[PDB]
């Protein structure tokens, strides 16, 4: 069983946030499930249950500003958060909710977890990034390792995604976390490290996405 | 919905270390007491449930103890793959209290960062800004100093930087430091160089390229 | 060959002993007396009737009922049996013969029936020899269930046969019609208590009743199956532990919304000289998931 989240990543200060939950490899039906939030650098708050007959129960607080539906023909079940403000910008996790029940003589616990997707409030608009190659050279090798990169300069808001060669890269792959310009744009840099020898012989290409301007690009950074 | 506190909110230990992390609840909550491990980037993922049930596909170096008021997670032998924030949660009622997270960090030898340094790339140039990168590779401890200059100018000011989160498997970290100039100021000067201080180097270690050569 | 002499008793003494309030379900009784002289005519085989209302009836929580003989000193002065009626004929025996200024007193308790009786109220009782009859008005109150949080639940036993060693426990499930997630019922012996019960696979048969109309229920706990829907083949009945039965409800949506009824007719170690002492347990979350119990005690002295 697998959770995917899925909603608009920027909402405007005093709308509508709005999330979907989508179950596959199993069935919604006959279970609870619930969302869960995390502003960044922060600790995690549960907002509420659903059932998938659609019986509800929310957090006290924020009971006046939610609602839960299901769509069980679907396999899929939504929050709806409403008079947003920045203090609703996190991310926002789907979960099943187990109940212990007899043999556990109570309790309940989450699992499995989606992914996890970001809401941004805010009045600012979007903007995606320009991706520049840093470009692997003499200056970036050592040791028998060679360094390359992309800069992925002047989006809003985050998140960014870097994957490498499709994916088929992973080892000595460091993305770092977006610094927030004076502009007000995010800036990223994803960089690898490779065997020095692999330079002349192998095609170094970075995948980026930036789903909230549906901004893709796939950039080859080629040696100087 | 029972007032937690989780304790340490941070450790570091060494690779095969016993850990052991807390949590108290203000009144009894039975046996409802669960355990969550939050790698960097990844959603929350559930290790222990129902105070002492194993999550299948866990380790069993990790085990969970406590009833009432007073549980305990832990870890036998610490493994560098386990750095994580850990939360435990209650499931007396809804809604339920997530405890304030503990932070485990993986001691290590020292290691020194490897120093490379990226020109601006000529598109960006086209577009009117300039962004020369400076990289420190894998390295230990964390703390780390850079310092640009241009032209034997010192930068204040102009920079950015970021670190990576420790690696699961050699547990150092990485560092990107960004130092940004218009292309009017950029062609203006010949020597750009990222100076680093770190324990496991002997002095700061310059790197530097010549604009153009 | 036997007459009926009702008629010619003399001094005629009736009375109904109780308290304002019966409460049936505390083992509460009335008693009633009954005080007469006998003609000097009486022989054996004579008979009279004392009317017993509709209202009581003489077995209480035991399935059958058996009249006290009147006594005279150490010898038996007339036999009792109870008519279709529910009255009971008192037949003389020799004693009388050849006797005078025979007089005689019999105490027996009383029961509310709970068919006859099946909500708290106000009623009359009337009972009498012959034209000679007492009347008393009392509260009957069969009290309230139990209730924890969104937890609700009581029992009551009748049909206790010493001979057979059966007994019937009625249990309503969840009275108040709350919402119940995951709910299951235990059934147990009093802990701290020597309890003759035997609950087990073989000694226990369990029936289960949904309430779809919770007015339909009884105060009195008398249950006619056919008032309600036979849902046994729904539930999943258990012996986890010694003397112990479990009963569990799964619903499409895990949650009951209605009354359930529970009828246990089950056994007594007749090598026991404790009482009947059970403990019924029903647990469930609230739609907090705050997980609860509680206990409905019945007990029996033997």
């Amino acid at each position: 069983v697998q959770l995917q989240e899925s909603g608009p990543g920027l909402v405007k200060p005093s709308e509508t946030l709005s999330l979907t939950c989508t179950v596959s490899g199993g069935s919604i039906n006959n279970s609870y499930w619930s969302w869960i939030r995390q502003p960044p650098g922060k600790g995690l708050e549960w907002i509420g249950y659903l059932y998938s007959s659609g019986r509800t129960n929310y957090t006290p607080s924020l009971k006046s500003r939610v609602t839960m539906s299901v769509d069980t023909s679907k396999n899929q079940f939504s929050l709806k958060l409403s008079s947003v403000t920045a203090a609703d910008t996190a991310l926002y996790y789907c979960a099943r909710t187990h109940l212990g029940g007899f043999h556990y003589g109570g309790g309940f616990w989450f699992d499995p977890w989606g992914q996890g997707t970001l809401v941004t409030v805010s009045s600012a608009s979007t903007k995606g990034p320009s991706v520049f190659p840093l470009a692997p050279s003499s200056k970036s090798t050592s040791g028998g390792t060679a360094a390359l990169g992309c800069l992925v300069k002047d989006y809003f808001p985050e998140p960014v995604t870097v994957s490498w060669n499709s994916g088929a890269l992973t080892s000595g792959v460091h993305t770092f976390p977006a610094v927030l310009q004076s502009s007000g744009l995010y800036s990223l840099s994803s960089v690898v490290t490779v065997p020095s020898s692999s330079l002349g012989t192998q095609t170094y290409i970075c995948n980026v996405n930036h789903k909230p301007s549906n901004t893709k690009v796939d950039k080859k950074v080629e040696p100087k | 919905d029972i007032v937690m506190t989780q304790s340490p909110s941070s450790l570091s230990a060494s690779v095969g270390d016993r850990v052991t992390i807390t949590c108290r609840a203000s009144q009894s909550i039975t046996s409802y007491l669960n355990w969550y491990q939050q790698k960097p980037g990844k959603a929350p993922k559930l290790l222990i449930y129902a105070s002492s049930s194993l999550q299948s596909g866990v380790p069993s170096r990790f085990s969970g103890s406590g009833s009432g008021t007073d549980f305990t997670l832990t870890i036998s032998s610490l493994q560098p793959e386990d750095f994580a924030t850990f939360y435990c949660q209650e499931s007396y009622s809804t809604p339920p209290t997530f405890g304030q997270g503990t932070k485990v960090e993986i001691k290590r030898t020292v290691a020194a960062p490897s120093v490379f340094i990226f020109p601006p790339s000529d598109e960006q140039l086209k577009s009117g800004t300039a962004s020369v990168v400076c990289l420190l590779n894998n390295f230990y401890p964390r703390e780390a100093k850079v310092q640009w200059k241009v032209d034997n100018a010192l930068q204040s000011g102009n920079s950015q930087e970021s670190v990576t989160e420790q690696d699961s498997k050699d547990s150092t970290y990485s560092l990107s430091s960004t130092l940004t100039l218009s292309k009017a100021d950029y062609e203006k000067h010949k020597v750009y160089a990222c100076e680093v201080t770190h324990q496991g180097l002997s002095s700061p270690v310059t790197k530097s390229f010549n604009r153009g050569e | 060959a036997g007459t009926d002499i009702t008629n010619q008793l003399t001094d005629v003494k009736v009375t109904i002993d109780s308290g304002t309030t019966v409460y049936p379900h505390q083992a509460g009784y009335v008693k009633l007396n009954y005080g007469f002289s006998v003609p000097n005519s009486a022989v054996k085989g004579d008979t009279f009737k004392i009317t017993v209302p509709k209202e009581l009836n003489l077995n209480g929580v035991t399935s059958t009922a058996k009249v006290p003989p009147i006594m005279a000193g150490d010898q038996v002065l007339a036999n009792g049996v109870i008519d279709s009626d529910g009255n009971v004929i008192y037949t003389f025996t020799d004693y009388v013969d050849n006797k005078e200024n025979v007089t005689a007193n019999i105490t027996m308790p009383a029961y509310i029936d709970p068919e006859n009786v099946t909500k708290t109220g106000n009623v009359t009782l009337t009972t009498g020899i012959g034209t000679n009859t007492a009347s008393k008005t009392v509260l009957i109150d069969y009290e309230k269930y139990g209730q924890f949080h969104n937890l609700s639940i009581k029992g009551t036993i009748d049909q206790i046969d010493k001979t057979n060693n059966t007994y019937r426990q009625t249990i309503y499930v969840n009275p108040s019609g709350d919402n119940v997630v995951l709910p299951a019922l235990t059934g147990n012996l009093i802990p701290n208590t020597k309890s003759n019960a035997l609950i087990d696979a073989k000694n226990t048969d369990i029936k289960v009743y949904r309430v779809d109309n919770a007015n339909d229920l009884s105060e009195s706990y008398y249950v006619n199956p056919s008032d309600f829907e036979d849902v046994t083949n729904q539930v999943r009945i258990s012996f986890p532990n010694a003397n112990q039965y479990k009963v569990e409800f799964p619903t499409d949506d895990d949650q009951i919304t209605t009354p359930y009824i529970v009828v246990v007719n089950g056994h007594i170690d007749p090598a026991s000289t404790g009482d009947l002492a059970l403990r019924s347990t029903f647990y469930g979350y609230d739609s907090n998931f705050i997980w609860r119990s509680m206990s409905w005690d019945n007990e029996v002295a033997f």
